[PDB]
């Protein structure tokens, strides 16, 4: 198994990034993939989850509206779409399955 | 998550296990469901079946869907094949929110749905390793660590012998008193934890302590009695005889083919001595005649079993000691359960710390 997270980077607020995670090493057709985020000195936050169609998402309600999960099976790929980006925001985000996790990519929000 | 409202979130139907009460689906349908610390699926009945009330029906379910493939699981004593699919769980008993989970829908099984019990599905808390058809195959526990925002720690209580209690996420101070003694897991697929010595009546066995280990010692809240190697077995067996104040026993006492009937201070206390997360240390988890010589004139079964395989510390042990599954910190957890009562007394007990310098480095074998 290996999952490998990237498009984090640093935007402002009110911003946007497109977040991918390549799989391999196991059937992504089949598995339910799940983001978390994790920033420093904070719980570890569940973000979203999709079923291993797509067909069923769910959300945290501190995302809801401005983040949207999806996958596509044949380039063994998850993505995150994220608008409306605030400082809050900013954590390391990964990608887990079935106890699994990728090493993150960062994402950070500031008006600096 | 809530865990004081998951205090006696556990049924028992008298010696024929715990189960939770679980919703499957849109809208929710309402299971009865085995906790199962040796297991590692989620796995439901979806057809009728003569000895269950209710099953989970896919069809009424909007938010179900299907991964396309079976899985067929095959135990000792029995079996079943079941359909393999996603779905939303929700446990009203601990969380206020659902979660999108595996689950396996049974179609045909061999001696597994028994007349007599409560349950109809399991819900296996072991590693992924263990899961079926593969570990790739996110285990209900993994899917609510992350989506629930809880820690990788469970808690089990089982209160039948004096209900019970599964805390998802972590450890409820109401449910024990004293100290909580961790030991090692050795290796994360059943909850497998190091054995240093059995003793009855405060005698040690004297067996080399890779007896205890050979196979494999357990926790196992799907395993309903103390479940011993032969050799082990035997050698218990000849202790608690010896220690017995009683004349005698039967052969078929032992083995489970005969009751043994009455109209306590004469059989033994039994201790199991697990390993310290301190190598040099050790504590003893002790069962009283209450908890092994199990009520069924009263009349009695013997509470433990030979094993051909594993050393398995099933319900027997279990309903003594409320029981902490670190996940997070790869340890095991017991105190003694303030709920283990009869009588007005406590028919288990925690202690330690005890030296292990008599025994070997590994007791597993290597
Ligand atoms: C006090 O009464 C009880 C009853 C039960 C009980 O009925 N357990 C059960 C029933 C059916 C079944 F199929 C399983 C499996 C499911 F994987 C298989 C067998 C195995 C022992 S195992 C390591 O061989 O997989 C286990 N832990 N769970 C368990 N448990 C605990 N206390």
């Amino acid at each position: 198994v290996q999952l490998q997270e990237s498009g984090g980077g640093l935007v402002q607020p009110g911003g946007s990034l497109r977040l991918s995670c390549a799989a391999s090493g196991f059937t992504f057709s089949s598995a339910i993939m799940t983001w978390v985020r994790q920033a420093p000195g904070k719980g570890r936050e569940w973000v979203s989850t999709i079923g291993s169609d797509g067909s069923i998402t769910t959300y945290a309600d501190s995302v809801k509206g401005r983040f949207t999960i999806s996958r596509d099976n044949a380039r063994n790929t998850l993505y995150l779409q994220m608008n409306s980006l605030k400082p809050e925001d900013t954590a390391v985000y990964y990608c887990t399955s079935a106890g699994r996790r990728g090493p993150g990519t960062q994402v950070t929000v500031s008006s600096h | 998550a809530n865990f004081l409202a998951m205090v006696d979130n556990l049924q028992g139907d008298s010696g024929r296990g715990y189960y939770l009460e679980m919703l499957i689906g849109t809208p929710p349908q309402k299971l009865q469901i085995l906790v199962d610390t040796g297991s590692s699926n989620f796995a439901v009945a979806g057809t009728p079946h003569s000895y269950i009330d209710t099953y989970f029906d896919t069809e009424r379910s909007s938010t179900y869907r299907s991964k396309g493939f079976d899985v067929t699981v095959k135990y000792t004593q029995g079996s079943w094949t079941g359909f393999v699919g996603e779905d939303l769980v929700t446990i009203p008993k601990g969380f206020n929110t659902s979660f999108l989970v595996n689950i396996a829908t049974i179609f045909e099984s061999e001696n597994f749905f028994l007349p007599g019990i409560k349950w109809n599905g399991i819900l296996g808390l072991a590693y992924a390793t263990l899961a079926k058809p593969s570990s790739s195959l996110e285990t209900f526990f993994d899917s609510l660590v992350t989506q629930a925002n809880i820690p990788n720690v469970f808690s089990m209580q089982m209160c039948g012998a004096g209900g019970g209690s599964l805390v998802l996420g972590g450890i409820e101070p109401s449910l024990y008193k004293g100290d909580i003694w961790y030991t090692p897991i050795k290796e994360e697929w059943y909850y497998q934890i190091e054995i240093l010595k059995l003793e009855i009546g405060g005698q040690s066995l004297n067996l080399d302590c890779r007896e205890y280990n050979a196979d494999k010692a357990i926790v196992d809240s799907g395993t309903t009695l103390l479940r011993l190697p032969q050799k082990v077995f035997d050698a218990v067996v000849e202790a608690v005889a010896r220690a017995s104040l009683i004349p005698e026993f039967s052969d078929g006492f032992w083995t489970g083919s005969q009751l043994a009937c009455w109209t306590w201070s004469y059989f033994p206390k039994i201790s199991i001595y697990l390993r310290d997360e301190n190598s040099s240390r050790s504590f003893r988890i002790t069962i009283l005649p209450q908890l092994y010589i199990q009520p069924m004139y009263e009349c009695y079964r013997f509470g433990i079993s030979p094993s051909t395989n594993a050393l398995v510390i099933g319900a027997t042990v279990m309903e003594g000691f409320y029981v902490i599954f670190d996940r997070a910190q790869k340890r095991v957890g017991f105190a003694a359960s303030p709920c283990a009562e009869i009588a007005g007394a406590a028919v288990s007990e925690i202690s330690g710390p005890f030296s292990t310098e008599d025994v070997a480095s590994n007791c597993v074998p290597a």
